[PDB]
């Protein structure tokens, strides 16, 4: 979810896009 | 754009940065 796919890896642009859209 | 964690406040500012104009959450 939100906070674990960066703080639990890097992520990635698209990964950090798909919060809005 | 960043290569590094977010750990939630953080995210907020990279979060910011990309949707912030369209909101997100």
């Amino acid at each position: 979810g939100i906070v674990e796919q960066c703080c639990t890896s890097i992520c990635s642009l698209y990964q950090l896009e798909n919060y809005c859209n | 754009f960043v290569n590094q964690h977010l750990c939630g406040s953080h995210l907020v500012e990279a979060l910011y940065l990309v949707c912030g104009e369209r909101g997100f959450f």
